[PDB]
């Protein structure tokens, strides 16, 4: 019996340190997943980039740092007007081409809040009961 | 889920792995059907495999559920107990399960694989249940021999009208007729996606088959098909409803005069108003497809 | 005071301000009812800013004719001239000294609600010129900032930062942080933030933030910039991820006329409109208590708690709700003796940075936040991290700001109002790097006993009479109050924010520097108090206010709320006559009060010491992160000497941008009864075995909705969670002794109901099997005394 | 009960209409949010039942939803 | 009693995979069958209910007359309603007035 109990402590703590190897370990083969997911979502971010309006707007700057607030709205080729009633609508972009961030935009596609395809000559006066708002309007850098 | 047991209709969490249908099973028949069979392999609620770091141990004898889950004979928690023993497959329910024999024509079904003619023979002349059983696992088997097909892929177009076939090498081809359909594949890098759904019919002269489609989707030539597969729904409503004898015409109305055609089918258009399914047996061309239309003339 | 302002709106009338019959509406006065009411006070503005410059001449008068005198704003009427010369002494020209220690710090307050430098964001300083076209490119405003502190605030005496890394202390970042917000108002909104810059790693050219520009604390540069890379580490990947500097600059732009809020970009290229269900009927439950006798119609207790629905439209409209953050200007030489005295408050507790080892997180199945929900939960961060490289990026947070994107979750619970919910779901980079510095203090809090924050202290055993004998802590007359804090986490100024930040880090005085401690509050700020915020896939700026999910969430609103009350003391001291005060020791005690706030530049830590020790006599408090009650001395608070609750109202009005109406502040004149509600509790005194002691009571309809509704489908079973209504049934047990019977049959019917449960789960066991359990306990369950011994301080 | 008793009513018709993936046409989820709403928060027993008969007239204009005749068969 | 301890110390956990199992499969089945129980409880509550109105809805959704819209509650709104036989026709219309 004393080299019995024994035993029980060598299978209780053998199975305990396996726990911990495969603890440690799958946890060290889910790591390498997220590091590779980073990895690839910065790259991609990357690539995303308006690298030519970008590189304007940082060689202007003095110490060749920029606030991040000015980054979309100098080098964004793409801006989204979420709409929440026609009067909003009449006031910012109405008609095919409008003007914001001191630039000009024309207006390449509109979708309601059901993310159904909008025309322009649906958002009237008499027509915006018919219309789920806000309209998320979708225009490109003239 | 829980479920109903095939061959005793008792309660049950258990069904078959091996099974091509999963069938739930009581503790009893799960224990009759595994213990005689070479299927060993039973899922619960979780499946009975043994929960090691790496263990692949699917026989229910060799198993214990220890702790808090199912782990084989050495990887076990020193703290047992047996799963499948004590007469029983212990699962959910299990001092409630109380089945009968016919766990001798149940093994029959499950293991035939549908070849020989005496199958169709015993599962067609056994219990009410059975006969649903035998029913899914056949149309079963018939899904899954598609499964042993070879896919196809085009040699070239000369004439758009008649596609060039080419089977792939070391596999059966299929027969060409109407029965048959197809979809595609264009595996080449670039779209894994099937192109339509076609089927196909062989031509006289040399090799080429006359081609038909959903589409108009012409193949670049690494574009393929592939015989399309069809899981089978379980067998839900009984194959005939059960029959009861009314005493008088419930739910459908006679008719003024029906016609001067149809004037002495009237007897049996009663006698299926009366009960609740009917049967018309006659050879062919004496008046079975047109006493339809004559009932619906009268009712 | 609405119910006495008169001289108000005789001043808004007589200046154009309103029209006299502005003031037949309703709430007039009220920032949030009546938003206009800040274009109506932004008329004073330009009157008020030539008084400034007016003073800023009489100055000068007074310098170069060789004059030594106090300015006082009685002098100076609201055209700007000066006339009171009565305690004016001449020394030789040339080297006279004016004295505008009191002028401009009572006036501060009234530099923001009056807007008055709006003239400053025009051309010429001209009103009617149009805006000043800033270059978009800049973000160093401190030439800017001088200029504007030499035109208006030139006799101002102590050193003034533009930027707060050069500040000598937490008592000198207060003031020129509280100088910067000012300031701040007349720059372009796209020139804070993040200040983004051109890296390259293995080649490959990244954009990352290098700095931030705070409007309180002005321009931060990062101390470790790497512009040459070869490899990212964990460390430095979870860096590149959390910042929102490559989000923004991958992202589309963004105008959302929704919100007034600054939008900052759209990640996706839709937007995302998030809905919340409605709640789970648990019909049998609802059954079992009708058939008792409950939910009659004219009974006192009625179903009012539910689950609201919400469509689309609800998490941005939320977020528009801090829309009611207006930049406030504090008085700084009262802020600056408050923040003395609220220390002294956390005196007793002790703090210090800790090591990545020491850090005991709670729950690690729990949100990351953004972008790091796209891969996992906190148990993926704090598994993949070793010790080693979270120590690092602590260490790396003490020289480097790290701007972080905080989620807007809607939040998924029951209550009484069908307005929608939002919690700020912060990165876990951040609250990762909070923990390791914030987590010894806050522990040290929650695990004291018998202080004014009662954090840690359980309601059971005998907690509940503990805590509110110790709020009667020998006052004299003593009469109980609460007050509430109308949108406490949407309004609270940055100023204020930065004050309880500053106040926790006071225990850091031996682990951190100077120049750690003030890059930790900078990360605070940039990850909690203005940060990118995440609402529906769409990038906005947070104009401020405290976010619902930093580490130091309740302990700071602690400190924010001992704060405020402080401040309400020492104005009602101090607007109290001093001729009528009877008593010679609080005449002096107000003497000295207005000679260490307003002549005094140092702290005076013996007259710190004898005002917390007069407010611990006077004005007991017990604090739980907004709600409060107070044990004050009646008499004295009839005589002013002590903060009431006008007080309170006047405090929050000037010093918070919100109304708090007297219909949310109750007071307790018997202490028979206890406080009226703390922590959604009501107390009752009770005679529990020989001795009377106080119990918390819930609202009954808050426990018969948590029964009625669920928030899964699940939890529809019963059988399934008896836990569920076992713990409903510890919570609603102080119902029994209610003199309502009403109130205590909800406790009898939660231990029926658990009966009834009992029997058909053992039915169904016995149904699924033929054998009852062998071992089964839960017949203590439908026993009270299993409940009552839950109330009984033997434990 | 009845006034208490409406109230679940539209609690259990809002979550059918949820299951029921109303959720996706925003138009028609706000107008059942508002009338589920203004039925909980109600003193008066006559607006609650013109509110659930308009809730409940959403469920019975879809008609390849829900069938009515198994379902009141079943009653 | 070294026997009669080990039996009792298996049999407990017996029990405990008992119970767990049973609340596993129980709660992943509550789940299963959500809409149907849902709507059966919808309709027992509407039944309960007995509002004069609400079984005229419900009355007339049986024989096929349902509304197309959201039946409106402001006085002089627009209700359009489908009536597919002049059975449903004759008790609902009186004239040019409408019962609904
Ligand atoms: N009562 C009748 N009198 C005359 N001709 C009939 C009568 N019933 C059936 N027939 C003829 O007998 C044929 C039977 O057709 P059908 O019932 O379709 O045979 P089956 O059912 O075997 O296919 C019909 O084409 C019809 O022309
Ligand atoms: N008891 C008093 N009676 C009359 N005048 C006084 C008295 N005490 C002080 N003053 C004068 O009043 C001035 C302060 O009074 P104040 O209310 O400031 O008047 P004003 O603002 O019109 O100058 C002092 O300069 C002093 O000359
Ligand atoms: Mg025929
Ligand atoms: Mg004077
Ligand atoms: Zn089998
Ligand atoms: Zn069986
Ligand atoms: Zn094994
Ligand atoms: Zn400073
Ligand atoms: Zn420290």
């Amino acid at each position: 019996d004393r080299d019995a109990a024994m035993q029980r402590k060598l299978e209780k703590m053998a199975d305990q340190a396996m726990t911990q190897m495969y603890k440690q370990a799958r946890s060290e083969d889910k790591r390498a997943k997220v590091t590779s997911a980073m990895q690839t979502m910065l790259f991609t971010m990357l690539r995303k980039l308006d690298n030519d309006a970008l590189n304007n707007i940082i060689n202007n700057a003095r110490d060749g740092c920029v606030p991040l607030n000015i980054i979309p709205l100098t080098t964004a080729a793409k801006l989204m007007v979420v709409i929440p009633d026609y009067n909003t609508y009449k006031n910012t972009c109405d008609g095919t081409t409008f003007t914001y961030a001191s630039a000009l935009w024309e207006i390449q596609q509109v979708v309601d809040a059901d993310s159904k395809i909008v025309q322009l000559s649906e958002i009237s006066m008499d027509n915006s009961p018919n219309l789920a708002w806000p309209l998320i309007v979708t225009a490109l850098r003239a | 889920a829980v479920g109903a047991c095939v061959l005793c209709n008792s309660q049950t969490s258990l069904r078959c792995g091996a099974c091509i249908r999963r069938p739930f099973l009581c503790c009893k028949c799960c224990y009759d059907h595994v213990i005689s069979t070479s299927h060993k392999l039973v899922l619960s609620v979780n499946p009975y495999v043994c929960n090691a770091p790496g263990c692949d141990v699917t026989d229910v004898t060799q198993l214990y559920l220890g702790g808090m889950s199912y782990y084989c004979k050495s990887h076990k928690p020193p703290i047992s107990f047996p799963l499948c023993a004590n007469g029983q497959v212990f699962g959910l329910y299990k001092n409630t399960c109380v089945g009968s024999d016919n766990v001798t024509d149940f093994n029959a079904i499950a293991t035939c694989d549908w070849t020989n003619a005496g199958d169709y023979i015993l599962a067609n002349t056994c219990t009410e249940r059975l006969k649903l059983f035998a029913a899914e696992t056949l149309k079963a088997t018939e899904e899954t021999f598609k499964l042993s097909y070879g896919i196809a892929t085009v040699r070239e177009v000369l004439s758009d009208r008649e596609l060039h076939l080419s089977w792939e090498v070391g596999k059966p081809r299929p027969p060409l007729n109407r029965n048959y359909v197809f979809t595609g594949y264009r595996v080449t890098k670039n779209s894994k996606v099937q192109i339509g759904e076609y089927t196909f019919e062989k031509g006289d002269y040399g090799d080429a088959v006359v081609y038909r489609g959903t589409t108009t989707y012409k193949l670049n030539v690494g574009d393929y098909f592939v015989l399309t597969s069809h899981t089978v729904m379980p067998l839900s409503a009984p194959t005939l409803v059960p029959q009861e004898h009314y005493v008088r015409i419930t739910g459908l109305y006679p008719t003024l005069n029906i016609s001067d055609e149809f004037s002495s089918n009237v007897a049996n258009y009663q006698k299926v108003g009366m009960q609740k399914y009917s049967t018309l047996q006659g050879p062919p061309g004496t008046g079975k497809s047109h006493f339809a239309i004559g009932l619906a003339l009268y009712y | 005071d609405e119910g006495n302002c008169d001289t108000l709106k005789e001043i808004l009338v007589t200046y154009n301000c309103c029209d006299d019959d502005y003031f037949n509406k309703k709430d007039w006065y009220d920032f949030v009812e009546n938003p206009d009411i800040l274009r109506v006070y932004a008329n004073l503005g330009e009157r008020v800013r030539q008084a400034l410059l007016k003073t800023v001449q009489f100055c000068d008068a007074m310098r170069n004719a060789g004059i030594v005198g106090v300015l006082t704003l009685d002098n100076q009427d609201l055209n700007g001239n000066w006339y009171d010369f009565g305690d004016f002494i001449q020394t030789t020209p040339g080297s006279g000294v004016p004295v505008v220690d009191s002028y401009y710090s009572l006036l501060m307050p009234i530099l923001t609600l009056t807007r008055a430098l709006t003239a400053e964001s025009h051309v010429d300083t001209d009103l009617t010129k149009p805006y000043i076209k800033w270059d978009l490119l800049k973000y160093d405003f401190t030439e800017e900032r001088l200029k504007l502190f030499d035109r208006y605030f030139k006799y101002w005496d102590q050193t003034y930062h533009p930027n707060c890394v050069n500040c000598l202390d937490d008592r000198c970042i207060l003031h020129c942080a509280n100088f910067n917000v000012l300031f701040s108002t007349v720059f372009p909104p796209t020139s804070f933030g993040p200040l983004v810059r051109k890296i390259f790693v293995d080649g490959v050219p990244f954009v990352v933030s290098t700095g931030y520009h705070f409007r309180e604390l002005g321009v931060v540069h990062n101390q470790d910039v790497n512009l040459h890379s070869s490899r990212l580490s964990f460390k430095e990947l979870l860096v590149y991820a959390a910042d929102p500097a490559m989000h923004a600059a991958s992202g589309n732009l963004l105008l959302d006329k929704r919100t007034t809020c600054f939008s900052v970009a759209a990640l996706t290229n839709n937007v995302a409109f998030q809905t919340v269900k409605p709640g789970n009927f648990n019909k049998d439950f609802y059954d079992f208590a009708v058939s008792k006798g409950f939910f009659k119609e004219g009974s006192s207790v009625e179903l009012k708690h539910f689950f609201f629905a919400q469509d689309g439209n609800a998490a941005i409209s939320d977020y528009d709700y801090y829309r009611y953050n207006l930049p406030t200007m504090c008085d700084i030489r009262q802020l600056l003796f408050v923040v003395e005295v609220v220390d002294k408050y956390f005196d007793c507790y002790d703090g210090g940075c800790i090591n990545a080892n020491q850090v005991i997180v709670n729950n690690l199945d729990k949100s990351a936040g953004f972008p790091f929900n796209k891969w996992g939960k906190a148990r993926l961060y704090y598994d993949s991290m070793s010790y080693e490289d979270q120590d690092a990026l602590f260490a790396y947070t003490k020289r480097n700001v790290i701007p972080t994107i905080t989620q807007m979750n809607l939040k998924y619970a029951i209550s009484a109002k069908n307005r929608a919910r939002t919690v700020a779901g912060v990165s876990i980079c951040s609250t990762m790097t909070n923990r390791q510095f914030h987590q010894k203090l806050l522990k040290s809090i929650a695990a004291t006993r018998g202080a004014t924050v009662v954090i840690g202290t359980s309601k059971f055993y005998g907690g509940w009479h503990n805590m509110l004998k110790t709020v009667y802590s020998d006052v004299e007359n003593p009469h109980l109050m609460g007050w509430d804090y109308p949108k406490c986490d949407r309004a609270m100024p940055n100023m204020l924010r930065i004050m309880a930040s500053l106040v926790l880090a006071r225990k850091h005085t031996t682990c951190c520097s100077l120049s750690h401690r003030f890059y930790r509050l900078a990360n605070e700020c940039a990850q909690v108090l203005s940060e990118m915020v995440m609402c529906g896939g769409s990038l906005y700026v947070k104009p401020g206010g405290t976010s619902s999910g930093d580490a130091t969430t309740a302990y700071a609103n602690s400190v924010f709320n001992i704060c405020q009350a402080v401040t309400a003391n020492v104005n009602a001291l101090l607007s109290t006559d001093g001729n009528k005060i009877a008593d010679k020791y609080v005449r002096n005690l107000q003497h000295r009060l207005y000679e260490c706030l307003y002549r005094n530049r140092d702290v005076d830590t013996d007259f710190v010491n004898e005002f917390y020790a007069y407010l611990r006599k006077h004005f007991s408090m017990m604090i739980l992160s907004d709600d409060a009650v107070v044990c004050f001395n009646s008499t004295y608070a009839s005589q002013g000497l002590v903060a009431s609750i006008k007080n309170f109202k006047s405090v929050l009005y000037y010093q918070n941008n919100v109304f708090m109406s007297e219909a949310k502040c109750w007071t307790e004149t018997d202490l028979t009864k206890g406080p009226h509600e703390f922590c959604s509790q009501h107390t009752m005194l009770v005679k529990q075995g020989d001795d009377y002691v106080y119990l918390p009571y819930p609202d009954p309809s808050r426990i018969l909705g948590a029964g009625c509704f669920v928030d899964d489908i699940v939890k529809t079973d019963g059988t399934l969670m008896i836990e569920r209504f076992v713990s409903l049934a510890i919570d609603a047990y102080p119902l029994t002794k209610h003199p309502n019977q009403e109130y205590a049959d909800v406790f009898h019917l939660y231990l029926q109901y658990i009966r009834k449960l009992h029997d058909e789960l053992t039915g169904h066991m016995l149904d699924m099997y033929s054998v009852m359990l062998t071992n089964d306990n839960t017949s203590r369950y439908w026993e009270p005394e299993f409940y009552e011994a839950m109330y009984t301080p033997h434990t | 009960s009845k006034m208490s008793d409406v109230k679940c009513t539209s609690v259990v018709l809002l979550s059918v209409l949820q299951q029921l993936r109303v959720e996706s046409s925003s138009k028609l989820w706000a107008q059942c949010v508002q009338l589920h709403n203004d039925i909980l928060l109600a003193k008066d027993t006559t607006e609650a039942f013109e509110k659930m008969v308009s809730l409940l007239s959403v469920l019975l204009s879809m008609q390849g939803a829900v069938d009515i005749n198994k379902l009141c068969e079943e009653m």
